[PDB]
C-alpha cells in the first residue's frame, strides 16, 4: 500500500490464511 | 434374442411398478432403486452407476422398453398414446403446386435456443419451416426438376401430455470434448399448441383442447461431462410445485416470477463476488449453469389405457421394518429407558 510480483503473492497468500 | 429383449422390456416395466408402488405407500423418505439399476441396460450395454449420461438417452431407452413390454404383454403404448405425437411435415412449391406431406412420430419437441430467447419464438420456427432455394432447391419428384419449397414441420396429432427438449448441449471440436450452453431462454405456464399445429396454419392459411399447462421442468446444473439432475414438479391437488433432487422432496418458491428466473430461465448475471475476508468487492459476469432441460407440458385414469388390444408387499414389509427401527431411536424411547432404568 505504501512492488508487482508482490501483486500476486499477496493475492495467493490471502486466500491461504485461515 | 428377441425373447431375451421380451424380457428385458417386461422386467423393466416390472421393476418400473414397483418404483409407483414404493412411492405411493412407502413410509421411509426415499427409494432406493436395486431392482431398476441392475435391470435396465442403456441400448443393450450394461448402465454404469457412476457414469454420467444424457438423460435422453435414457429417456428413450425408457419410453421404448415400456411400450414393448406393454405390446408384449398385449397393452397399447401408454406412453406414446399420451406423451408421443406425430410431426406433419410439408413441403410447398413456389413456382409449381406440387405439395408433398407426411407423417413423423416423435417423443419429445426439440427446440432451437442459441437463435431463440421465448420457447413461442423456437415454436415458429416449426411453423415458418426452412426455404430450399438455389442450388439447395428441392427436387420435385413429379417434376423432375428443382424447385423452391418451403420446408415446415406441424404437430398433426396432439398427445394429452406434451415434451419439449432444452437443447442446450452440442460438441465443441476444438475443445473435442462435449458443451454446455447457459443460454437466456423463456418459457410461459401456460402454453398454446393450436396456432402451431396443423388446424391453427391451415385455419390461418384458409384450407380437442390444444392449451397445455406446464407442470414438469428437468434442470440441469454443472458441466455438459457431469452435472446434476433434478427436478420441479406440480402437485395436482384440489386445493402445487414442488422441488424434487434425488432422494428430497421439498417444497419451493419458484411460483414467484423471480426465482423462475434465477433457477430455470438460466442465462447471464452480472454476479457479484465476496472474497479476502469481505474487504474486497469485485463484479464479475457469470453464466447461470443452472438451466432448464426438459420441459412437460399437460392438457385441460383412463379405461383405455387399461383395455387390451393385442405386489404391495415389498411395500409393506419396508413400511413395517423401518417404523419398527424408526420407534427403537426415538428420543422419547431414549427417554422411556432413563425412566424404566431409574425408577
Amino acid at each position: 500500500e505504501r512492488s508487482h510480483s508482490a501483486r500476486m503473492t499477496l493475492a495467493k497468500a490471502c486466500e491461504l490464511c485461515p | 434374442k428377441t425373447e431375451d429383449r421380451k424380457e428385458y422390456n417386461i422386467g423393466v416395466l416390472r421393476h418400473l411398478q414397483v418404483i409407483f408402488g414404493h412411492l405411493a405407500a412407502s413410509r421411509l423418505q426415499y427409494y432406493v432403486p436395486r431392482g431398476f439399476w441392475k435391470q435396465f441396460r442403456l441400448w443393450g450395454e450394461p448402465v454404469n452407476l457412476r457414469e454420467q449420461h444424457d438423460a435422453l438417452e435414457f429417456f428413450n431407452s425408457l419410453v421404448d422398453s415400456l411400450d414393448e413390454a406393454l405390446k408384449a404383454l398385449g397393452h397399447p403404448a401408454m406412453l406414446s398414446k399420451v406423451l408421443g405425437g406425430s410431426f406433419a411435415d410439408q413441403k410447398i412449391c413456389q413456382g409449381c403446386p406440387h405439395r408433398y406431406e407426411c407423417e413423423e412420430s416423435f417423443t419429445t419437441l426439440n427446440v432451437d435456443i442459441r437463435n431463440h430467447q421465448n420457447l413461442l419464438d423456437s415454436l415458429e420456427q416449426y411453423v415458418k419451416g426452412d426455404l430450399l432455394e438455389g442450388a439447395n432447391a428441392y427436387h420435385c419428384e413429379k417434376c423432375n426438376k428443382k424447385v423452391d419449397t418451403v420446408k415446415r414441420l406441424l404437430i398433426k396429432k396432439l398427445p394429452p401430455v406434451l415434451a419439449i427438449q432444452l437443447k442446450r448441449f452440442d460438441y465443441d471440436w476444438e475443445r473435442e470434448c462435449a458443451i454446455k450452453f447457459n443460454d437466456y431462454f423463456e418459457f410461459p405456464r401456460e402454453l398454446d399448441m393450436e396456432p402451431y399445429t396443423v388446424a391453427g396454419v391451415a385455419k390461418l392459411e384458409g384450407d380437442g383442447s390444444t392449451k397445455y399447462r406446464l407442470v414438469g421442468v428437468l434442470v440441469h446444473s454443472g458441466q455438459a461431462s457431469g452435472g446434476h439432475y433434478y427436478s420441479y414438479i406440480i402437485q395436482r391437488n384440489g386445493g402445487r410445485w414442488y422441488k424434487f433432487d434425488d432422494g428430497d422432496v421439498t417444497e419451493c418458491k419458484m411460483d414467484d416470477d423471480e426465482e423462475m428466473k434465477n433457477q430455470c430461465f438460466g442465462g447471464e448475471y452480472m454476479g457479484e463476488v465476496f472474497d479476502h475476508m469481505m474487504k474486497r468487492m469485485s463484479y464479475r459476469r457469470q453464466k447461470r449453469w443452472w438451466n432448464a432441460y426438459i420441459l412437460f407440458y399437460e392438457r385441460m385414469q383412463d379405461d383405455e389405457l387399461i383395455r387390451y388390444i393385442s405386489i404391495e408387499r415389498s411395500v409393506r414389509k419396508q413400511n413395517v421394518q423401518f417404523m419398527h427401527n424408526r420407534m427403537q431411536y426415538s428420543m422419547e424411547y431414549f427417554q422411556f429407558m432413563k425412566k424404566l432404568l431409574t425408577c
